């Protein structure tokens, strides 16, 4: 008997301008917006997605795939028993690897790192949108709101009176 | 005026009784130092507290230094005080140079202070030709450069000295209140007090007068409480507590506090 | 001609983050936590201003609610969601706030000799009721949704004007009083408001609201319907009583069969008769079965010198007492008296208790022996991560080797009084709990030095984030690694002792090391001087290069504050010693301070030796001093560049009562020194 290769179910993806992924139903299982189509059965001739372009929804594919791989490689627990400390420290290295992985992926430009923050909205992927929302967080952590208004290239809209008012009235946020 | 300067002289009223006291804190200290003995007079006698434009709990912008060059103006805030109170006579425990500046008040306000009792009292500090205040110019010159150079130094080197006896908790008591001073101003009020000489108004003293003498005083020879009970013009009679110091207050409670409530049943 | 076609790029590209729906914004800053990146953000624009206002859940108001600044706040000053609400801060500190008792001034025991006419204040109760609800209404507005509340309560009428606010949703309530309890308050009235208001209550604090174990029976014995339903309950009131006796305990059991958290210090001390028995024990057992998370202590002073007696408390009624109660998880029981033999307690604990994760006991002796082939005591608790003791005087290596092989899911270890603990038995249970201990306590051990402590864990050292030592100091260079994950550290010094050893005994590089408190104990007056010269080393201590926060605490430092005798060191000359180096410390962001506590003085006074190194240190942006100096005092430190959160914090049982009498630091200057540094400008 020939072994049967187990075949990762593929879900197909139809971007916002018409380019078409092919993922494994794993990779599209994360997306809770993709999860929750593919049991209502209308994933068989591919899903319209059109929020989400060919760029970052291979950035999103490649994050998912990244995170599935990251739990299917986590040496999973003996049924209630605490893992091994051989276990526990090859658990350890994962999560490291897959964090370190998630540091340099929001290291992208603030629209490309705004359009990860949209689309792990859109598609309900919690840990892609925390990544990026947290990561638009430490980059406006230890900052004034000066060089926070160029950073995003905000204009500051305060007028003297009243950015004075504001400042003195929040002297506890500094200090 | 007299009712501001209740607040400014944290001027209080405590105790009961038909019997009026005035109580006045010494060199470097204020009207806490009564602390310890406080009760001992309060079922007895309403106390009245206030603090001396020097202390550094008053505030020491207040401190007009030349109108506080002699003891008159700090006899002045006591009457101003006791006016407010509306006080028509009371008896006055001073300590140190409030003892003076009691006597200089009761030969002002004779109708005031019905009887004085006198704890560590000198009019004057210099010793003269009959005379022995304990100290010398060159000693008080001394004093003043040591405090001028390093008040932390000299108030350390001085405060045990003060209290005598081997009592830290009295000594750590004048120490945080001498340290509370001011530099300038103690500078200014030292000249003050060493400067004046009440020995030729003892005797305008009407008062009868309570001498209250330690076993040993590092700035008050037994001679003076002789030449006290000798020149002040009043009845005048001098106690002498088995302890050494200049603040028993703080060292000796018990021991003052007796001869306190046995002088004040009376006046 | 024309010859003009080149200018199209100036199109102003917008922050996708304002153009992404404002729920993601909410979320997104629902992780931000510190206030201070909040209120920065909040600053950056006026509609983050919005969600930075929306996210907020928690919050402890700084200066003074009765001052008009904060009653006369706009509408944008608005916290609908904000959830944990923390009063006891406000300024002044110590105060009682909405207090309806009137001001007691000059009020002498004396019949007043009505013939006076100068200045008499009128006491008016309508105004001051009518304050009292606008405050409140204020308060509400401000803050709506209140249900965890902590507040300063000098007395009931405090929460008699705040409970009505929240009273539908106010389900934990935290009590805070230093001060002396009211004498003329009835047993039990403290309490009453709250009983009698608040229905939600599900959760009680009283572990520093000092008060008596009496009224706290009466209180909560006279008001079943409540006390059926509240889930978590502490009974430390400022530590300062001699325990909960029996008698007191059993009633408040039966008026709540409904708790699962409790802590709360007792009579455990045999020469009573209402200590604490194994009766007691079951009856609270029996009374609330449900119970998770308790934390049971024996009050003692210092004079009790090395307590060899037995407690009231046998292994039998130990074992009976873990049947009774299936549903603990975290268990805090502290002795001076010792248990002997309490290792099949700790069995019946295992088996009764499977659920069982934090386990603090002390002076309990033969907890784990090792003396079978099988694991003994406590080593067969495989499933503890937590495990403190004290006061086990008969812990051995080969029991640590046991403990190690058994509680292999042990991330946290503490021993106190263990003096047969080897470094040998340190570094095998390191070794073992190499993947999950983290955490380690050792505090006067007599054989285990710092040294040896320190190299002795060598195996977890890459992995340890956070440990407490106390220093003794002894009278190839293997490159021992930095302490990667070590981030807080605990010291403790005895009177005298020198922190610089400790850098060469193992602690130097402690990359990301964050905070670290220090603890000096000792009667400084007995200890010789040192040197003019001599310092504690904290200049040492920079070598930690996000070394932020600090906590030195030396009001346990007891010294003649301001003059010793010949040949002794005052507590000026000692703050000197002690603080020498403090400024060393680059990054130093927090610095939590106790005064040295003189007995003759109620108060923990601070020297001008102390303000002047404390003022040089220009990081510090937050100050919090648990004591009381002079007003002259107060203005250095407006120099200090960056400094708001500063508290004179006189949290310590008796809080000094400061009424005019002190040239100590008076309320109407805090207020003034408040607006004085508010003032400043400050760096965003």
């Amino acid at each position: 008997m020939a072994a049967e290769a187990e075949t990762k179910a593929m879900i197909t993806l139809r971007s916002c301008e018409g380019q078409v992924f092919e993922v494994a139903e794993a990779v599209a299982m994360e997306s809770q917006t993709i999860r929750h189509m593919i049991e209502d059965k209308c994933a068989d001739t591919g899903i319209p997605l059109p929020n989400v372009s060919a760029k970052i929804l291979s950035k999103v594919i490649e994050y998912c795939s990244k995170h599935v791989e990251a739990r299917g490689g986590a040496a999973a627990a003996a049924d209630g028993d605490a893992p091994a400390p051989a276990a526990v420290e090859a658990n350890k290295a994962v999560e490291d690897e897959l964090k370190t992985f998630d540091a340099e992926f929001v290291k992208v430009d603030q629209s490309t790192l705004f359009d990860l923050i949209l689309a792990a909205n859109y598609l309900n992927i919690k840990g892609l949108l925390d990544l990026t929302c947290q990561t638009v967080a430490d980059m406006i952590k230890g900052k004034t709101p000066e060089e926070i208004r160029k950073t995003f290239n905000i204009k500051n809209d305060f007028t003297p009176e009243e950015e004075e008012e504001v400042r003195r009235e929040n002297q506890w946020a500094f200090e | 005026s007299g009712a501001k300067l209740l607040q400014i002289l944290n001027v209080r009223v405590v105790g009961s009784g038909e019997r009026v006291v005035v109580l006045s804190h010494g060199f470097g200290t204020d009207q806490s130092a009564w602390s310890r003995v406080l009760p001992y007079l309060t079922r007895d006698h309403r106390v009245v507290l206030y603090d001396l434009v020097c202390a550094g709990s008053v505030n020491p912008d207040h401190f007009d230094f030349r109108r506080y060059d002699n003891l008159d103006a700090y006899v002045d805030d006591l009457l101003a005080i006791l006016d407010a109170l509306r006080i028509p006579r009371c008896a006055f425990v001073g300590h140190s140079v409030s003892a003076m500046i009691g006597i200089l008040a009761s030969i002002r306000r004779p109708d005031l202070f019905a009887k004085l009792v006198l704890i560590g009292a000198s009019p004057r500090f210099l010793n003269d030709s009959d005379y022995h205040g304990g100290f010398e110019l060159e000693e008080i010159q001394q004093v003043f450069d040591a405090m001028g150079a390093n008040y932390s130094a000299w108030a350390t080197g001085y405060a045990p000295l003060a209290v005598g006896a081997d009592v830290p908790a009295a000594v750590q008591e004048f120490s945080r209140t001498l340290f509370n001073m001011r530099p300038d101003i103690s500078l200014h009020v030292c000249q003050t007090v060493f400067k004046t000489d009440l020995r030729g108004v003892l005797g305008m003293v009407r008062a009868p007068c309570v001498v209250v003498q330690t076993t040993r005083d590092v700035s008050v020879p037994a001679s003076v409480a002789a030449y006290l009970k000798a020149h002040l013009g009043g009845r005048t009679t001098v106690e002498f507590l088995q302890t050494e110091g200049h603040l028993p207050h703080l060292s000796a409670p018990s021991l003052l506090a007796q001869v306190l409530r046995r002088a004040l049943a009376r006046y | 001609m024309a010859e003009e076609e080149e200018v199209e790029e100036g199109r102003s590209s917008s922050s996708a983050i304002l153009d992404l729906p404002e729920p993601l914004l909410l979320h997104i800053l629902s992780f931000l936590t510190d206030v201070r990146s909040r209120h920065r953000a909040a600053l950056a624009c006026g509609r983050m201003r919005a969600a930075e206002r929306a996210t907020r859940s928690e919050l402890s108001l700084r200066g003074d609610p009765r001052s008009p600044g904060f009653l006369f706040l706009s509408h944008a000053f608005r916290f609908p969601a904000l959830e944990h609400l923390d009063l006891s801060l406000v300024s002044p500190w110590g105060h009682p706030l909405l207090s309806s008792v009137p001001p007691c001034g000059g009020g002498g025991g004396g019949a007043p000799s009505a013939s006076s006419s100068s200045g008499m204040n009128v006491y008016h109760p309508e105004a001051i009721s009518e304050q009292n609800a606008f405050i409140a209404a204020r308060l509400a507005g401000c803050f709506p949704a209140v249900t965890s509340l902590a507040v300063y309560c000098r007395d009931p009428t405090t929460l008699a004007n705040l409970t009505p606010h929240w009273q539908a949703s106010l389900r934990r309530v935290k009590l805070v009083r230093w001060h002396q309890r009211p004498p003329t308050l009835p047993d039990g009235a403290d309490l009453e408001p709250l009983l009698e208001t608040c229905a939600a209550l599900r959760e009680l604090d009283l572990s520093e609201f000092y008060c008596w174990t009496e009224d706290v029976v009466r209180a909560l014995t006279t008001h079943p319907s409540a006390t059926a339903a509240l889930t978590h309950l502490d009974l430390g009131l400022a530590a300062a009583t001699d325990g909960f006796k029996s008698s007191e305990l059993g009633p408040i059991a039966a008026s709540c069969p409904n708790l699962r958290k409790l802590v709360a210090p007792c009579l455990f001390n045999p020469r009573f008769s209402d200590c604490v028995g194994d009766d007691a024990l079951l009856s609270l057992a029996t009374s609330c079965p449900r119970l998770t998370v308790l934390r049971l202590s024996e009050p003692f002073e210092a004079a009790a010198n090395i307590q060899r007696e037995e407690a009231a408390i046998t292994v039998a009624g130990l074992v009976a007492f873990f049947a009774a109660l299936p549903a603990l998880e975290d268990f805090t029981m502290d002795l001076q008296h010792n248990v002997l033999e309490a290792a099949p307690a700790m069995e019946a604990l295992a088996r009764r208790c499977p659920r069982i994760k934090f386990l603090t006991l002390g002076s309990f002796q033969g907890l784990c022996k090792a003396s079978w082939l099988h694991l003994d005591g406590v080593a067969v608790c495989g499933g503890l991560e937590s495990l403190y003791m004290k006061n086990c005087q008969d812990l051995t290596d080969a029991s640590l080797a046991a403990i190690g092989r058994g509680c292999r899911r042990l991330a946290k270890f503490g021993i106190h009084g263990c003096d047969l603990v080897t470094s040998a038995g340190i570094r095998r249970l390191a070794f073992t709990l190499r993947p999950t201990l983290k955490e380690v306590t050792v505090l006067h051990c007599r054989l285990l030095h710092t040294a040896e402590c320190l190299t002795a864990l060598s195996p977890i050292r890459d992995r340890i984030e956070s440990l407490e030592i106390n220093c003794v100091w002894n009278t190839e260079f293997d490159d021992l690694g930095s302490w990667e994950m070590l981030r807080s550290l605990s010291l403790w010094f005895s009177a005298g002792q020198l922190l610089s050893p400790l850098i060469s005994a193992g602690l130097d590089s402690c990359p990301v090391l964050e905070e670290i408190s220090i603890k000096v104990e000792g009667d400084c007056r007995t200890c010789p001087r040192p040197a003019p010269r001599t310092i504690f080393g904290l200049s040492d201590l920079a070598g930690f290069p996000v070394l932020a926060k600090m906590k030195l605490d030396l009001s346990e430092a007891v010294g003649y504050a301001l003059t010793a005798p010949t040949g002794q060191m005052d507590l000026s000359l000692w703050e000197r010693f002690y603080l020498h180096g403090i400024e060393s410390l680059q990054t130093l962001y927090e610095l939590d301070y106790w005064p040295p506590q003189d007995k003759d003085v109620h108060h923990r006074s601070l020297t001008l030796p102390a303000v002047g190194l404390i003022q040089r240190c220009v990081g510090l942006r937050k100050l919090f001093i648990h004591g009381t100096t002079h007003e002259h005092f107060m203005t250095f430190f407006l120099s200090i560049p960056n400094l708001r959160d500063m508290q004179l914090r006189e949290d310590y049982y008796p809080a000094p009562e400061n009424d005019l009498m002190f040239t100590e630091m008076r309320a109407e200057s805090w207020l003034r020194f408040e607006v004085q540094l508010n003032s400043r400008q400050i760096d965003d």
